């Protein structure tokens, strides 16, 4: 946010040089520290519009572009089982707490319910969690897979 | 042989002993039952907390 | 490296070219002679008789012939010494350039004893030995199989590809980027409702 | 001598610079544009951090004909190092759009300067491409492909574009209107697959191209491209027999795999629709009675 | 000489060393000077063979008994009780089949392995495809001028 300075004594005709001319100035609001600091005391505020280019913005894009040679890498074919596997292993053990969740819900009231997954990993999101990124990693996985044996070859 | 110390396996043609590797019995599998079994038992679960539903 | 400022005595430059020659065919770490062939140090004795002798050799040692190299050889072995101490050694060169030939020429990824010991003919009992030197020199990274005579082949060593190769290799990539292309749009049409 | 060439990364207010540098000269057509590349060097991963603008003059005539002033790039390098001295010259960029005949003359000059190295950047500025639009150049002498005098010839190295934490906070608050945040994250892994996929077919037709034009004699016989190729379709893999089996099988259990996973989300499902019911008819019920 | 003897992946006669390189060798202290170095001839040959069996294992997948035994230059059974404690110790993996007269020197391959090698030859064929897109301009550059 720009700054300019209050003329001087303008303060005796108390018309800080602002004109509201236009509702596109009075949109912004004063920050609540900057008025401690002193804001429309010393120095009127400015609006900041940045203004971009076609070409720019464009061409800024090309942060998030990954390397062209780096869609068709698989992984090592090892970790994608192990990773698998203990995804298995900790869907297992989180169903099992599930059984457990539901067990134990029967009997509680909502004013603990409200409260009750605050310092406890919820048994619940945990496992959607695990189903969503396993599944993903896995249709990623098998994609790249036919897609290089089919292409490659 | 029949207590699994190396997994081989006798015949009787001439004196042969085939020897063979141990097998492999992949993890996953048994991973997955053990879900399926866990899954269903959160079916009846879930299903009998539908019960105040009906 | 050499600079066009003096290209010294010819005769030394033909002495010199001589001595290359005799180096490649004595070098261990030398087994496709095309590069001394096509350069201009060649050109010293691309017309010179005295020296032709060895160039026949060397053009025999590419092509892969037997009865004309022995016939050479042998009238040549008496020119310097020094080719005739180490005439085991051309004769294992001979072997190794016409199984690398064969090899490229037949193509197959699997082979035969029976068809090295035409083509180099030695014994079929002495090919096993001969593939050792080439597995160990790098000619090859295959592996030998003698209960049943198979020898698997692999990645063999990069010769230069001359003009007809080109086309086959041209035509190749155009059906594999045909391939590619066809796969390409049928990713794009199945799934346009997300790839956003 | 450094080997520093394996990976480069360029920071996005370099190239800007070097669009706001394009645009601000009003260079017309095959009018190159040329600044330096300040950034740290020393480490395996070249680092572009910040650039400013040269002098740079040429006709389009004779290639010799180039000049740039040398004065100015001692007079840029003390008020940069009064700035900030950990930035230091790591060489030059050009204003692209492709590698010209004084690149490797004109790099010489940047060698006292420089402490390394010198880094070629080429830039796109006026974004005919479709990848990045940038690519280091590190000038190296080796020997001839031709069997001939060694050359010292640029090499091309990876180039990926990475932002710090200053300026990826800028990017990301400018182009805040195209990129799609929401995006999710097996479609967008898709997305570039597709990507890479589409890349690689404009590379394999590129390379058609050219075998294209050697065939006509336009160009010279490479040996080094040839026995690239020759390598590319020796280590193309036989699919359609061991392999197969193994990659089948691989896949089978990868599928079950998803099976399960799918299973595990329906059940999910099936509790957030059984408690939203009974939240449902609780909601009913109040309404009723209090209604009542 | 003796060196490059024990350096170079090819397999060497017993009795061309036991002949060529033994009256140096025996002409000296310390090791193979004497009665009392006696100990040190038979470590020497198991060493030779013990190379031989490392360079045939790293070459041959189905050599037969009766052409090991020729390699070897081991008897009959002296052959196999090496072959048994090398594979023992856990040096090479060979398996025998004494019956068939074979000997299986290689691995068998599992299917990660398969795989992993699978995509290391797609992930060089990806850099090469690369490296080549990115010379073709240089050279186009270069003569293009």
């Amino acid at each position: 946010d720009a700054f300019r300075l209050i003329d001087t004594g303008a303060l005796i005709n108390n018309l800080e040089p602002r004109q509201t001319t236009s509702n596109t100035g009075l949109l912004n609001k004063a920050n609540i520290q900057a008025l401690i600091h002193g804001l429309n005391r010393h120095y009127y505020s400015l609006n900041i519009d940045y203004h971009k280019t076609a070409k720019e913005t464009k061409m800024l894009m090309n942060l998030h572009k990954e390397q062209w040679q780096s869609g068709l890498k698989m992984y090592d074919y090892e970790e994608k089982e192990e990773s698998n596997l203990a995804a298995t292993k900790s869907m297992v053990k989180i169903a099992e707490q599930y059984s457990k969740r539901i067990e134990e819900e029967k009997e509680l009231t909502e004013e603990e319910l409200k409260t009750r997954y605050v310092g406890r990993q919820d048994p619940k999101k945990h496992l959607s969690e695990t189903a969503d990124e396993t599944l993903e990693n896995n249709i990623v996985s098998v994609l790249t897979a036919g897609v290089n044996s089919v292409a490659i070859k | 042989i029949l207590d699994k110390i190396f997994y081989g396996v006798l015949d009787q043609g001439n004196g042969w002993l085939y020897v063979y590797e141990t097998p492999n019995q992949d993890a996953t599998y048994d991973s997955a039952l053990e879900l399926v079994g866990q899954l269903n038992k959160v079916v009846d679960q879930l299903f009998e907390k539908a019960s105040v539903l009906y | 490296t050499l600079e066009p400022s003096t290209s010294i005595t010819l005769a030394e430059r033909q002495q010199l070219a001589y001595d290359l020659s005799i180096s490649a065919l004595l070098g261990d770490k030398i087994y496709n002679f095309g590069e001394l062939l096509h350069h201009p140090i060649m050109e010293t004795i691309v017309n010179d008789s005295n020296y032709d002798w060895l160039f026949q050799l060397l053009n025999a040692l590419t092509v892969g012939d037997f009865d004309k190299f022995d016939s050479l050889i042998k009238v040549q072995i008496s020119k310097i010494p020094i080719l005739a101490q180490h005439e085991s050694f051309l004769r294992q060169k001979i072997c190794l350039m016409t199984l690398i030939e064969t090899v490229f020429v037949k193509n197959i990824r699997m082979l035969s004893f029976e068809d090295i010991s035409k083509a180099t003919h030695l014994p079929k009992d002495n090919v096993e030995h001969l593939v050792m030197r080439a597995i160990s020199l790098g000619l090859l990274k295959g592996s030998i199989d003698q209960v049943n005579e198979l020898v698997t082949i692999s990645w063999v060593q990069p010769r230069i590809i001359s003009g007809d190769q080109i086309t086959k290799m041209k035509d190749r990539l155009v059906e594999w980027n045909d391939q590619v292309e066809k796969l390409g749009k049928k990713m794009e049409a199945r799934g346009q409702s997300i790839w956003v | 001598m450094s080997l520093q060439h394996e990976k480069v990364t360029i920071a996005p207010l370099v190239l800007l610079s070097a669009l706001d540098h394009y645009e601000r000269t009003q260079t017309k057509e095959n009018k190159r544009c040329v600044g330096v590349i300040l950034g740290d060097a020393n480490s395996s991963t070249i680092r572009v951090t910040n650039s400013f603008a040269l002098p740079f003059e040429e006709d389009e005539k004779n290639s010799d004909v180039w000049f740039l002033d040398h004065n100015y790039i001692e007079n840029m390098n003390e008020m940069c190092k009064k700035i900030n001295a950990k930035e230091k010259l790591i060489g030059w960029y050009h204003s692209g759009p492709k590698l010209r005949a004084s690149d490797l003359k004109i790099n010489e000059l940047f060698k006292k300067y420089t402490q390394n190295n010198p880094l070629l950047l080429i830039v796109d500025v006026k974004q005919q491409g479709v990848g990045l639009p940038t690519d280091a150049y590190v000038a190296i002498e080796q020997v001839k492909d031709d069997g001939t005098s060694t050359e010292k010839t640029f090499l091309h190295l990876p180039c990926t574009i990475e932002a710090e934490e200053a300026e990826e906070i800028g990017v990301e608050h400018l182009l805040r209107d195209v990129r799609d945040q929401a995006a999710g994250g097996l479609s967008i892994r898709l997305t570039n697959q597709l990507k890479s996929l589409k890349g690689l077919q404009s590379k394999l037709k590129d390379v058609v191209e050219y075998l294209d034009k050697v065939i006509n004699k336009e160009l010279p016989i490479n040996h080094t491209i040839l026995g690239k190729l020759q390598d590319v379709f020796n280590l193309l893999p036989n699919l359609g027999n061991n392999l197969q089996k193994a990659l089948t099988v691989k896949t089978n259990d990868e599928l079950m795999v998803i099976y399960i996973s799918n299973l595990v989300r329906s059940i999910i499902a099936f509790d957030d629709l059984i408690e939203n019911k009974i939240q449902n008819k609780k909601i009913q019920e109040q309404r009723v009675k209090d209604k009542q | 000489s003796l060196v490059k003897l024990f350096t170079t992946n090819e397999l060497m006669r017993w009795p061309i060393v036991q002949k060529t390189y033994e009256p140096v060798l025996n002409e000296d202290d310390l090791a193979f000077g004497g009665e009392a170095n006696k100990h040190h001839w038979e470590d020497l040959q198991k060493r030779v063979i013990e190379h031989n069996l490392r360079v045939i294992s790293e070459y041959y997948s189905r050599i037969t008994l009766l052409r090991l035994n020729e390699l070897l230059d081991l008897t009959e059974s002296q052959t196999e009780t090496y072959i048994s404690d090398l594979v023992n110790q856990g040096i090479i993996y060979a398996k025998v089949n004494r019956p068939a007269k074979i000997v299986n020197f290689e691995k068998p391959k599992n299917s990660s392995q398969l795989l992993n090698e699978w995509s290391h030859n797609v992930d060089e064929l990806l850099e090469h495809i690369e490296t080549i897109g990115h010379l073709i301009t240089k050279e186009e550059i270069m003569h293009g001028l």
